[PDB]
DNA sequence: AAACGCGGGGGACAGCGCGTACGTGCGTTTAAGCGGTGCTAGAGCTGTCTACGACCAATTGAGCGGCCTCGGCACCGGGATTCTCCA
DNA sequence: TGGAGAATCCCGGTGCCGAGGCCGCTCAATTGGTCGTAGACAGCTCTAGCACCGCTTAAACGCACGTACGCGCTGTCCCCCGCGTTTT
């Protein structure tokens, strides 16, 4: 990551690096042309966070979860599903938690 | 019922039925000593745990 | 696979000296690695007296010899008689 | 642009640690 | 012919021709000479006897019946020759005997 | 009447109670990875045991503990309390390691 | 932050200022200057290594890859740290 | 039957066969690898170029063409690795090197 | 040399100052470590195998002890130099 | 900042015993054949180190601060050595 970008910033080329996430761009003006939601999983603690980077990139909203945090806000991201008016069509989840 | 899914069931414990007290186990244990010293002695219907 | 230790003999030698004390097995092989380190101290010493005068016969002599030089005050002059001490009921016998 | 070289070869060395 | 071992010759727990086995794989002399084995197992039961006391001395003086390695560390470093003598061993989970210096103590 | 003390007071009970105790004081993760990274620095890829971890770490922290003697010996020598780096290293030098 | 963690320390650094702290009440300190906690850390590091590195050389004269505590025993009475209950 | 030495063999002036006489007669091993000798006596020529460099480096230093204990002091002492090598391992006659401590020096 | 003194002046020492530091308390997390996985790696156990220097026979010149110097360096005479202590 | 003097370094003349080589004369060091055996090395297995995260939570860390002690500064007195002594 250093080695590529030293300045770490928001660039271009986070998305156009990979095989996956130059496709995740082709969909994303068409995930928010079908108006569905998609649920997408992912690895821990890092592959999340990079994803984190992307779908702000293209500036859709999302949510998170994981393992080491408290379990307030586990319940409540469950209740913001369950309102249908959510901007927010992807969102981030886990697989061993979650 | 695991951590992930404990409110929901909870909450299924209050909307699909009535008069079945549900005792929870979460978080920090400063909370529990208020509820696990009140019903200490057992009166309710479901620990969910 | 009966494989000759001290652990037993630690716990023979403990019930001969302290049997109102058991005995951990962290303690146990302390004195099973301890055992083996002096067995080769001293008889490494043995040796290096073995080539000071250049002998093939270590005899508790030697070990004699060996208590005499490498141990501290009564560690020495105990182990002088004690090692002599068996060394009288094994020459006996 | 396209989907793509200095990056490659320094992580021909960077990554040989 | 049998394993009738040789520390009962001796009065020993310690089996003597384990010892004069020991000492003939130790490479200590051509001829090992029989009585050194029982040199080398008496010493060594007397030292057994001499820190198996002290062990369980100290097991009991922490009210267990069980000697540990800490206990090992308070008997062992508290003896003057056996210390001084073992100044460079360890004993691992043996710990410090409890002691502050006298000047770091509040006034 | 509250116990708020002044710079040099609660030290000395630990000074008794890990005396008066047996063990190590240092989290062990960032022990054992620094076995794994130390030992890694000199040849990569070990399966590691972490019966080498202890036996490294009693040796070690009894280590610790023998040269802050020494440095309070040069200390109060020194006629201090408050310890010093040169304390340490005269401590080391009279110990033969400086 | 969030968006990159970027969250390590050290492992020799890893060992916190409260645990030198530690180890400096079961060492006999009063005061802790500061430089103490790094000045202890690097003398730390440097007795750390070199048992490891000739324990690798066992292994590998041992033809292994498991760095044992047979390996600590190998080097630590042989760099002067004896130690029982690991041997 | 032809007592030819090892140590042209290997680029040496140290009897590397006198060097595997002693390994058979040092009982080290049984099987006593002849590579082993010369292992040995490889480093005993290399470090006694080491030396005699140094010593009579030293030698020369004070003017000398013949090694005295004195330049073997100024010689081994002076190298760190040699003093870190040889911490308690002492030259007779190789006496002491001049250094005035720094405070008792005038300043 | 030792050995016995002996001014002698500043070095130890006391001691006072001063100010800050370093713990201390406590707020704030936080990574510690625990479980808990999932797996697999080289450890481990066997499975034969042959080569390897053992060992000893023969030999032989190595190399070093006893036998030949003469010269590197010490010793000393004399002087140049160079550090130190009172102007 | 400077000369007087006491210590040092350096340089010229002497000579010597030790450093080094000389002269046999082995004896040890080698070569020459084993010698099974030691470890050489194939297979097997299984395990035991392996990260990893769920998560806690108390440890570490975040900071207010309070003063203690460590040094800032002094005078001393003392005390130990220097110059002179001789004897031992």
């Amino acid at each position: 990551e250093d080695q590529i970008n030293p300045t770490r910033e928001t660039n271009d080329d986070i998305w156009r690096v990979a095989g996956k996430f130059e496709l995740l761009d082709r969909i994303l003006p068409k995930l928010k042309a079908t108006g569905h939601r998609v649920l997408i999983f992912f690895q821990m603690t890092q592959i999340m966070d990079i994803m984190e980077d992307f779908l702000r990139y293209i500036n859709i909203k999302y949510l998170r979860l994981d393992g080491h945090t408290k379990s307030d806000e586990r319940s409540e991201l469950l209740r913001l599903f369950n309102a249908p008016d959510s901007e927010y069509l992807c969102f981030i989840l886990s697989t061993r938690a979650g | 019922v695991p951590l992930s899914t404990l409110s929901n069931w909870s909450s299924e414990f209050a909307k699909w039925a009535p008069t079945l007290r549900t005792i929870s186990f979460k978080g920090s244990p400063n909370e529990r000593k208020a509820k696990q010293a009140k019903i200490r002695a057992g009166e309710f219907d479901v620990v969910l745990t | 696979t009966r494989k000759e230790s001290y652990a037993i003999y630690v716990y023979k030698v403990l019930k001969q000296v302290h049997p109102d004390t058991g005995i951990s097995s962290k303690a146990m092989s302390i004195m099973n690695s301890f055992v083996n380190d002096v067995f080769e101290r001293i008889a490494g010493e043995a040796s290096r007296l073995a080539h000071y005068n250049k002998r093939s016969t270590i005899t508790s002599r030697e070990i004699q010899t060996a208590v005499r030089l490498l141990l501290p005050g009564e560690l020495a002059k105990h182990a002088v008689s004690e090692g002599t001490k068996a060394v009288t009921k094994y020459t006996s016998a | 642009k396209s989907r793509l070289r200095e990056e490659s070869e320094s992580a021909a060395v960077y990554n040989g640690r | 012919a049998k394993a009738k071992t040789r520390s009962s010759r001796a009065g020993l727990q310690f089996p003597v021709g384990r010892v004069h086995r020991l000492l003939r794989k130790g490479n200590y002399a051509e001829r090992v000479g029989a009585g050194a084995p029982v040199y080398l197992a008496a010493v060594l039961e007397y030292l057994t006897a001499e820190i198996l006391e002290l062990a369980g001395n100290a097991a009991r003086d922490n009210k267990k019946t069980r000697i540990i390695p800490r206990h090992l560390q308070l008997a062992v470093r508290n003896d003057e020759e056996l210390n001084k003598l073992l100044g460079r061993v360890t004993i691992a989970q043996g710990g410090v005997l409890p002691n502050i210096q006298s000047v770091l103590l509040p006034k | 009447k509250p116990h708020r003390y002044r710079p040099g007071t609660v030290a000395l009970r630990e000074i008794r109670r890990y005396q008066k105790s047996t063990e190590l004081l240092i989290r062990k993760l960032p022990f054992q990875r620094l076995v794994r990274e130390i030992a890694q620095d000199f040849k990569t890829d070990l399966r590691f045991q972490s019966s080498a971890v202890m036996a490294l770490q009693e040796a070690s922290e009894a280590y610790l503990v023998g040269l802050f003697e020494d440095t309070n010996l040069c200390a109060i020598h020194a006629k201090r309390v408050t310890i010093m780096p040169k304390d340490i290293q005269l401590a080391r030098r009279i110990r033969g390691e400086r | 932050a969030k968006r990159h963690r970027k969250v390590l320390r050290d492992n020799i650094q890893g060992i916190t200022k409260p645990a030198i702290r530690r180890l400096a009440r079961r060492g006999g300190v009063k005061r802790i200057s500061g430089l103490i906690y790094e000045e202890t850390r690097g003398v730390l590091k440097v007795f750390l290594e070199n048992v490891i590195r000739d324990a690798v050389t066992y292994t590998e004269h041992a033809k292994r890859k498991t760095v044992t505590a047979m390996d600590v025993v190998y080097a630590l009475k042989r760099q002067g740290r004896t130690l029982y209950g690991f041997g």
